[PDB]
Parts: C-alpha cells; structure tokens; sequence
C-alpha cells in the first residue's frame, strides 16, 4: 500500500505536488568532492592549527583564539573551488519547472545559489561565503574583498579596526539566519518535502520533516534510512536508499528529464 | 531567534 518513488514522480509530473520544500546536506556536496568536513573521520581532522574537537571549528570562543582552523576550511570552500552536481541541478529544474516553494540547506559550499537558484528560494541555514563581516565594528564586506588574503593563508583583517573579518558562516550558539523561521510557513505550505542527501543529524534542521502536514509525501533519497523519518513514520513516506546521485538519477528517468537535464547542464558549464 | 547545534 505504500508510495512508490514513481507514484512521487507522477504526482510530480502532473503538478499534482507543485509545491516543494527540499531539505539538502552534505550528501549533495560529497559527489562534488566537497571535504566530507561533517565527518570527525575526515582527512581535515588530519592537516587540522592544534583543534581540541572538531566542532570547535564552528565555535565563536575557539576562533577567537586560533581562527587558522577555520579558514584552512574557508579556502577549500571558497567560491569557484568547486562546481556543482547533478544533484544540485536537479533542483534548478525543479525551480525552472515552477515546482520549487524553497529550499533548506545545512551546506555551506554556496552550490545550490551557483546551480543558478535565486537566492528567493534558497534557505542557506548555515550562512554562506559570500559575505563576510568584521568580527570587531561589524562592518560587511563582500567575499571577494578578503579573498586574497583567504587563498593566501592570511587571516583577513579589518581596514577599520582590525578586527579579524569573519565569513558569514553560522556558528553555534549564533542566532540562525531569519530566513531559517520561513520553514513556519513554508513546511505547512509544502505538497511534498524531499529530504536529500542529510543524515538529519544536526538540530534543530533536522526535525523540521515533522513540520509538514500528516497528509503530504516525504520521500528521502539518501545511503541510510535517517531518524526523524524512521522513529515517526507516516504513511506517505518513500526511502530511495542507496548513493544519492544514483538515487537522484533514477527520480529524473521516471519524471522523463533526462534531456532537459542534459541541456540545462550543457548551458551551465561554460559559466563555470 | 532559535540556535545552532
Ligand atoms: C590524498 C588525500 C585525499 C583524501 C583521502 C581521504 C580523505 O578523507 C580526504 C579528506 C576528506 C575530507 C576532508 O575534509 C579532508 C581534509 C582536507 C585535506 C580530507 C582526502
Ligand atoms: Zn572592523
């Protein structure tokens, strides 16, 4: 009695759900070759100043005293070290086909705005690289005004005070971006929440699957069945488990998008 | 506003 991934394709296909909210991690940033920095196993935590844990790398007190760590991790991610994947195109068609309410991520690798996604439906609930603000007087600057100093190991200091410039990367215990509090209407809003790629590990993003109504779809297409949707099922739920881009793959050959897949990617590339 | 995590 239950979904199929292709009864989700079709509603999708006949606008049947054509309201969706997409909630992404670090499994769309792997297949980019994005550092698997969410993981205390990655190689980081080998070239990783003298870092006590590995979350310190996201805490205000830590990088006060030793910012190095943090910025090791802000030059691999800064904007055009990597491209994005078919993942993240996926999504922009879900946007050009007018199917896309918005899209929640925990990323911070900017992949989903360089797809071409209007930042109208992005939810960056991490922050992003693309702006910075000096810790000190609180002065914003574009990224690209400390890039230099950033792929050059430099700790980017303030022209004004000094004060160390920080990316606007979310750390614990900062205030989420407001933009995060649209899931209050966006989530009982949704026809259909697609979960992509997110171990729904880090809180409070990953209780939000419960934040749709009991009556709408969740499909996960992820390696692993993950907690918030296996300790509370509902009985719309698909899992499409198995390595996300395959997963992902499979959902554009039952939707039938496939070549405006290819041509959507094809227009991209030379952008990037 | 609610905090990271
Ligand atoms: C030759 C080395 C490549 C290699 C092999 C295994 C790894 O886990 C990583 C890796 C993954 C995520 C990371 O965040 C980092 C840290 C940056 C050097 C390494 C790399
Ligand atoms: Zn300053």
């Amino acid at each position: 009695g239950k979904l199929s991934l292709q009864d989700v394709a079709e509603l999708i296909r006949a606008r049947a759900c054509q309201r969706v909210v997409v909630m992404v991690g670090a499994g769309i940033s792997t297949p980019s070759g994005i550092p698997d920095f969410r993981s205390p196993g990655s190689g980081l935590y080998s070239n990783l100043y003298d870092l006590p844990y590995p979350e310190a790398i996201f805490e205000l007190p830590f990088f006060f005293h030793n910012p190095k760590p943090f910025f090791t991790l802000a030059k691999e991610l800064y904007p055009g070290n990597y491209k994005p994947n078919v993942t993240h195109y996926f999504l922009r068609l879900l946007h050009d086909k007018g199917l896309l309410l918005r899209l929640y991520t925990q990323n911070i690798d900017g992949l989903e705005r360089v797809s071409g996604i209007p930042a109208s439906k992005l939810v960056e609930a991490h922050g992003t690289f693309a702006s910075a603000t000096c810790t000190v007087c609180q002065r914003p600057f574009p990224g690209e005004d400390i890039r230099a100093d950033v792929m050059a190991d430099r700790v980017p200091r303030c022209p004004v005070c000094t004060g160390v410039v920080k990316p606007d990367i979310v750390f614990f215990g900062e205030p989420l971006p407001q933009r995060f509090l649209l899931h209050v209407v966006d989530f009982p809003m949704a026809d259909l929440l697609l979960i992509l790629g997110t171990s729904l590990e880090v809180e409070p993003f990953a209780s939000l699957t419960e934040a749709v109504r009991s009556s709408v779809p969740r499909l996960l297409i992820n390696r692993d069945l993950v907690g918030p949707l296996a300790w509370h099922p509902r009985s719309r739920d698909v899992a499409q488990l198995g390595d996300v881009v395959h997963g992902v793959e499979s959902l554009v050959e039952l939707l039938g998008w496939t070549e405006e897949m290819r041509d959507l990617v094809q227009r991209e590339t030379g952008k990037l | 506003q609610p905090k990271k995590x």
